């Protein structure tokens, strides 16, 4: 169920569960039994809010973010050499 | 440097600000205010 | 002060002052109520061996300590009332008679709105005496003190909650600690200066 | 028995309790029939207060306990038959079916509030409903359904 979808609807989801809407606060106890997280659901506008469960601060996506673009930016660079070399190797 | 100048112009404390707040009121005394919800 | 140097209850022998130890531990409850946090208040006071036969002679000093916390609200503030009488009757207990009075309601105020954020006035009603407006303007007075720390409102006749200190008065305590700290070096730095 | 009433008091031990309450039965039986059925309601009432409702039911079928078993022997296990289906209402039945026994003891009040804190971990689903179905109000009137004045017990928690 997981997935990265926001809105998707909590009833809607109880029918891809494949349990019945009125039983479903029981048959969403099942999942509250296998207690495998609480991704998050907004019951009162009826929708699976299955992003992100439990908000840390978003260090590592800046972390990441700035790691990954700057490398692929030298990836980018170093790849980019060898490709203006070729036009030079014409030229 | 005394200033001078403008001559020409608890204990007894702290609750001060506490007894001003309710000084006009209390009238009540607690028991009438009681006796009022009684009569609500 | 005196709550913290009424812990000798243990070993008041029989003092001339005391009129009776029932006299010394009717002073000592309503003394530490007042100045103790309900932590303190269960293992000093609600589980204390030797007060408990105190007030097992007083049915009303026993409802009226038990009551807050038992949290049963409508029933110590008509037991505060009979406690009013006698603190304006009591020689040295008759002078902060007012101050001790609004400052248990102050208290009681506070610990019924701790638990919940929303709060509609019916229901404070409910909990003590049966008039709205009552609760309403000692709420707005006491909201105006700064005491009851929250915001209430009108027509939705919903009282909200305020800011906790660790949340965000983290900053306003820094500030509040750093206003005086900060000026003090303001004029030392001048009288050095010259 | 008065070493089982101060040692059951302090909460410390209930184990040594239940072993005083049992010598006084075993000296009171025959000597002084109408002190060994005290002693027999106190030594069932530590086994419910050890966590251990099953042996309830074992010890009033023992020979020694059949001369004095009655309403109260029956009182005592009902409790523990609650205690195990940790079942507050079970519990509360139990209170209400048996008034001259509940005057005597108010340990089990205290294992009744054991109990309403035993069912925070079905609020904690009530409280997780939002996170699955939020309904009515997941605090108050969906907990156990029941009565609305089940909020105090919160609010006494909550401080």
């Amino acid at each position: 169920m997981a997935k990265y979808y926001t809105r998707i609807t909590m009833k809607r989801m109880a029918q891809l569960l494949d349990l019945s809407v009125d039983e479903s606060e029981a048959f969403l106890s099942n999942l509250v039994v296998n207690k495998t997280i609480f991704a998050k659901v907004d019951r009162l506008a009826g929708i699976i809010n299955f992003q992100r469960p439990k908000d840390p601060n978003n260090l590592l996506n800046d972390w990441s973010q700035k790691l990954n673009s700057l490398m692929s930016l030298v990836n980018k660079t170093t790849h980019l050499i060898a490709k203006e070399e070729m036009i030079h190797n014409l030229q | 440097m005394s200033e001078k100048k403008q001559p020409v112009d608890e204990d007894n404390w702290d609750d001060d600000n506490v007894e001003d707040d309710f000084s006009n009121q209390l009238r009540a005394e607690l028991e009438k205010h009681g006796y009022k919800m009684e009569t609500s | 002060q005196a709550a913290e140097l009424f812990l000798d209850t243990v070993s008041t022998f029989t003092s001339y002052e005391l009129m009776d130890y029932k006299t010394f531990v009717t002073y000592t409850v309503y003394v530490s109520m007042i100045a103790l946090e309900r932590p303190d208040l269960r293992e000093k006071v609600i589980k204390g061996a030797e007060i408990l036969e105190v007030l097992h002679s007083l049915p009303a000093v026993r409802q009226y300590l038990f009551s807050l916390y038992e949290c049963r609200y409508s029933v110590f503030f008509q037991s505060l009332a009979v406690v009013e009488q006698e603190m304006k009757k009591d020689w040295l207990f008759a002078p902060h008679y007012r101050y001790y009075v609004r400052e248990m309601r102050i208290h009681a105020y506070s610990q019924l709105l701790e638990s919940y954020r929303s709060l509609t006035l019916g229901y404070m009603a409910e909990a003590f005496g049966v008039g709205v407006e009552f609760i309403d303007q000692e709420l707005s007075r006491f909201i105006a003190a700064g005491r009851l720390h929250c915001k209430i409102d009108k027509v939705n006749e919903i009282v909200e909650t305020n800011r906790p200190d660790s949340k965000n008065w983290q900053y306003q305590e820094t500030i509040k600690k750093g206003d005086l700290l900060l000026n003090r070096v303001q004029k030392l730095s001048r009288v050095i200066n010259m | 028995m008065q070493s089982g009433i101060i040692h059951a008091a302090e909460e410390k031990d209930w184990k040594t309790a239940y072993s005083y309450f049992y010598e006084a039965f075993e000296g009171y039986d025959s000597i002084d029939s109408p002190k060994a059925i005290t002693s027999l309601k106190y030594m069932l009432l530590c086994k419910i207060m050890l966590n251990t409702p099953e042996d309830v039911q074992a010890l009033v079928s023992g020979k020694l306990a059949l001369r004095y078993a009655g309403r109260q022997t029956e009182a005592l296990k009902c409790v523990a038959q609650a205690s195990k289906n940790r079942s507050l209402a079970d519990f509360e039945k139990a209170l209400t079916d048996y008034r001259a026994e509940l005057r005597d003891d108010p340990i089990i009040s205290t294992h009744l509030a054991k109990l309403y804190d035993n069912l925070l971990e079905q609020n904690l689903i009530r409280v997780i409903e939002p996170f699955s179905r939020v309904q009515i109000e997941h605090i108050s009137s969906l907990i156990k359904l029941s009565k609305a004045d089940v909020e105090r017990k919160l609010s006494q928690m909550i401080l």
